[PDB]
């Protein structure tokens, strides 16, 4: 009570840390699993229905 | 969808049957395709049923010689039954299931049919 | 042909005809997959009743199915001069195996 | 409400020791367009409030 804090939402550091933490969590969960780079070959494609 | 059926004339007592019905405006995949047969007097006994990616079924009374398959590039289906006898001569229809693609109980679409008299 | 039907039935215009299709407990009493077909002498059959009590789109609603125990019944009410055709009953007998009936030729 | 009407089948392909690639076998039934539904009246009220 009796208090008035001066807030600003466009210059807080929580958003930057949340962004970099979400990016880091996204990156570290793609390490163990399969690396698909024999799939860059010459494909031959046709229509699925005719 | 149109089902156009074809079979070779009259068959010898020991020559095998090869039946094929081309599909038009359909994928020949994701749909159950079945064969039904009726003798001239009375009939409508079903031979076999096929699917591309699900388990087929065969008639126990004819399971011995039913070797049916499908072709995706040319959109065809082949009965290819063998060990024929003179007593099974009859007319054949090929049909497909409803838009659901997983039910082989009732067959809305049908085809013209073929004679396939046994000599 | 485990499923059997009476060989034929008849009546008069504006009357109702009931056709019975019978089978063993393992055949019809296992599931609700019961169907009825009609065919003209020169044409291929078409589905009239599917899943015992359902009908396809764009057909007259003068047909029905009761699933009376292990026997199914088809009723035609207000038949006309062009409703003369054979009626076949089919049912599922496990492992996607269907069993048909002997048919019922309705004449008037 | 968003929906994907297609009924896919996934197929697994072995590309090496302990390495698996998950392709698509086929589609059962009809091929239909994925889509999302919104209610017209509620969107009209929301747009009116936003304009105000
Ligand atoms: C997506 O496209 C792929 C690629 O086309 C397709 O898979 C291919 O399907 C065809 C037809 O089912 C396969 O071709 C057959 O392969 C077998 C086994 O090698 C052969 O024995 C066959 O030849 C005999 O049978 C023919 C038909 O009875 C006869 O006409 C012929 O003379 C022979 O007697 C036939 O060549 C092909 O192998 C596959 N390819 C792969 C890589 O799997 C697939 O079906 C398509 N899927 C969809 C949903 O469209
Ligand atoms: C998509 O297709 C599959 C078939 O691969 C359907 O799976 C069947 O669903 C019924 C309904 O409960 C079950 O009784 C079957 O046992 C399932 N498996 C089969 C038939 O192999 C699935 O229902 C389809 N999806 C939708 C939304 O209909
Ligand atoms: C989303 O909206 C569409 C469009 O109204 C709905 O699609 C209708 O579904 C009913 C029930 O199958 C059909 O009788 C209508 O013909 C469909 N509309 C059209 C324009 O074809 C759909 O059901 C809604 N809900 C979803 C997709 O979850
Ligand atoms: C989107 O989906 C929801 C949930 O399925 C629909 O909500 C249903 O609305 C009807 C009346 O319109 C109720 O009888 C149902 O009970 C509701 N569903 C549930 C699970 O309670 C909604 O109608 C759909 N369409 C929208 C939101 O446009
Ligand atoms: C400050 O807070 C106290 C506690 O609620 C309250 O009694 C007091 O009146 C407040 N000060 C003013 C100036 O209102
Ligand atoms: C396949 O799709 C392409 C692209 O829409 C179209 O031009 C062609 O006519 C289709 N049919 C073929 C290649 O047989
Ligand atoms: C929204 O609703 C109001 C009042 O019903 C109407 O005047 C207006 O035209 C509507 N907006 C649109 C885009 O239809």
């Amino acid at each position: 009570e009796n208090v008035t804090e001066e807030f600003n939402m466009w210059k807080n550091n929580m958003v930057e840390q949340m962004h970099t933490d979400i990016i880091s969590l996204w990156d570290q969960s793609l390490k163990p699993c399969v690396k698909l780079t024999p799939l860059c070959v010459t494909l031959q494609c046709t229509n699925v229905t005719n | 969808v149109q089902l156009l059926e074809s079979g070779p004339g009259l068959v010898r007592p020991s020559e095998t049957l090869t039946l094929t019905c081309s599909v038009f405006n359909s994928r020949v995949s994701g749909y159950y395709y079945s064969w039904i047969r009726q003798p001239p007097g009375r009939g409508l006994e079903w031979i076999a049923s096929t699917h591309f990616s699900l388990r087929p079924s065969r008639n126990p009374s004819l399971l011995s010689r039913v070797t049916t398959s499908i072709d995706t590039e040319r959109y065809q289906v082949f009965l290819n039954m063998r060990s024929v006898t003179a007593a099974d001569t009859a007319v054949y229809f090929c049909a497909r299931g409803d838009a659901s693609g997983w039910r082989a109980d009732y067959f809305p679409h049908w085809g013209q049919g073929t004679l396939v008299v046994v000599s | 042909s485990v499923l059997t039907q009476p060989p034929s039935a008849s009546g008069s215009p504006g009357q109702s005809v009931t056709i019975s299709c019978t089978g063993t407990s393992s055949d019809i009493g296992a599931s609700d997959y019961v169907s009825w077909y009609q065919q003209y002498p020169g044409e291929a059959p078409k589905v009239i009743i599917y899943d015992v009590t359902k009908r396809p789109s764009g057909v007259p609603d003068r047909f029905s199915g009761s699933k009376s125990g292990t026997t199914a019944s088809l009723t035609v009410s207000g038949l006309q001069a062009e409703d003369e055709a054979d009626y076949y009953c089919s049912s599922d007998a496990g492992r996607h195996t269907l069993l048909f009936g002997g048919g019922t030729k309705v004449t008037v | 409400n968003c929906t994907r009407p297609n009924n896919n089948t996934r197929k697994s392909i072995r590309i090496g020791p302990g390495q698996a690639f998950y392709a698509t076998g086929d589609i059962i039934g009809d091929i239909r367009q994925a889509h999302c539904n919104v209610s017209k009246a509620t969107w009209n009220e929301t747009l009116g409030k936003v304009v105000k």
